[PDB]
């Protein structure tokens, strides 16, 4: 079974410098691009950095600006993130994530980083009232620079204190093992996730991510689905 | 249907592992016996996508990089036919990701044109040259662009494939996307570096070979 275990998450005064680690197992680590994705309290899933299996190709989100540095050791199946000059906006749960392009298929439980001491680019509804058996839809809206017909939106499901799950990628395609009650679509600069025949196990948090390029992954602020 | 004149190659193609094991048990040399096209059981197992049979052959230590009479290696065959697990096994046993056939094609060319996404990622993670040009001076991006394989273009871009390599007719992948009126693919290419100004050997830019209103769509993007 594929496992990702992040560690190194602590509390640290602003200006401090952390180093996260991840132990990987259950797959051929060296053959996979790995990523770091962080999630601030109440905020969405912000991709940080990716590194190819061989370490040949490394990308960073724009905000990084040299402060973070990803690395890996295929020999010991471990991924690292060197974080310098920790601001308070850095406070988040940091996830180790396997995947390439829009397909973030495996996440760890994540490690919490607290810096002790402006909305999201994509727009989701805050709340969604559902009724067992019915059908609801969560929207993800951006400009023409954010959501287009030639790039992808992905949908991620998350239960309190659990590793985010990939429900939909490539706008509409869903991974094997995911219920067909989940579907996705897109019109213009807006993607929509839909669930039919709601369960109570369907109650969770839902996040959208628009893949634009290898260094640009836009995200929404998240949507809480309440199942009556 | 299998055209091999060899019984053993036919066993490999139709996935008869036990029968193949018995044959080879009776005569070890059959594992690497070449047919009329210099294909062995391995080539044929890759073609049909019989993973267990490839695994068996590999653990016997058969060569994994021998090319048939058309220059196709097992990796070429596995990638073209879309055999995910076999490509993985081959790459694991030292298959050459950048091997070329008599047409100058690498396994990536076929993955790209045939829309083998997992295989493409495998090849590229495995060190495949994305800008490798065949004897027509065409790249995987040319294939992806012409067929309208959006996801494949995204994959290639992540591994830093050039968008502006010109083939033997002087066409870039954008020329091809425009000619086949692959709208979203053409937009993507432009949005990520593909030049609308490069002329092919008929002195046409990609806008001048674009069909429908695609030329103006791309002109807008670049020039407003």
């Amino acid at each position: 079974e594929v496992q990702l275990v992040e560690s190194g998450g602590s509390l640290v005064k602003p200006g401090g410098s952390l180093r996260l680690s991840c132990a990987a197992s259950g797959f051929t680590f060296s053959n996979y691009s790995m990523n770091w994705v962080r999630q601030a309290p109440g905020k969405g899933l912000e991709w940080i950095s990716s590194i190819s299996g061989s370490s040949r190709y490394i990308y960073y989100a724009d905000f990084v600006k040299g402060r973070f540095t990803i690395s890996r050791d295929n020999a010991t199946n471990s991924l690292y993130l060197q974080m310098n000059s920790l601001r308070a906006e850095d406070t988040a749960v940091y996830y180790c994530v396997r995947g390439v392009i829009d397909k973030f298929d495996y996440w760890g439980r994540g490690t919490l980083v607290t810096v002790s001491a402006s909305q999201s680019v994509l727009t989701q509804p805050a709340s969604v009232s559902g009724s067992p058996g019915q059908s609801i839809t969560i929207s993800c809206a951006g400009t023409s620079s954010d959501v287009g017909g030639y790039n992808y939106v992905s949908w991620y499901q998350q239960h309190p204190g659990k590793a985010p799950k990939l429900m939909i990628y490539e706008d509409s395609k869903r991974p094997s093992g995911v219920s067909n009650r989940f579907s996705g679509s897109k019109s213009g600069n807006t993607a929509s996730l839909t669930i039919s025949g709601l369960q109570a196990e369907d109650e969770a948090d839902y996040y959208c991510i628009s893949y634009i390029s290898s260094n640009t992954r836009l995200f929404g602020g998240g949507t809480k689905l309440a199942v009556l | 249907g299998c055209v091999s004149n060899l019984m053993v190659c036919n066993l490999a193609y139709s996935g008869k592992l036990e029968e193949l094991k018995e044959s080879i048990l009776a005569d070890k040399s059959l594992a690497t016996r070449t047919d009329q096209d210099s294909r062995t059981a391995l080539h044929w197992a890759c073609s049909a996508g019989h993973t267990e049979i490839v695994e068996f052959l590999l653990q016997l230590g058969v060569p994994v990089n021998d090319k048939d009479d058309a220059g196709w290696s097992p990796l070429h065959i596995a990638a073209s036919a879309g055999r995910d697990e076999i490509v993985k096994a081959l790459l694991g046993k030292g298959a050459q990701v950048n091997a070329v056939n008599q047409n100058g094609c690498t396994p990536l060319h076929y993955a790209a044109s045939k829309n083998r996404h997992e295989i493409a990622v495998m090849l590229l993670e495995g060190g495949a040259n994305p800008d490798a040009k065949d004897h027509y001076e065409a790249t995987a991006m040319h294939r992806a662009a012409a067929k309208g394989n959006l996801k494949m273009i995204h994959i290639l871009l992540y591994y830093k494939a050039s968008t502006n390599i010109q083939d033997t007719e002087g066409n870039t992948p954008l020329h091809l996307a425009c000619d086949e009126e692959r709208v979203e693919e053409a937009k993507l290419l432009v949005s990520q570096g593909a030049s609308i100004y490069i002329e092919n050997k008929e002195e046409k830019t990609p806008l001048q070979v674009a069909k429908g209103g695609l030329g103006l769509i791309l002109k807008r993007m670049v020039e407003g």
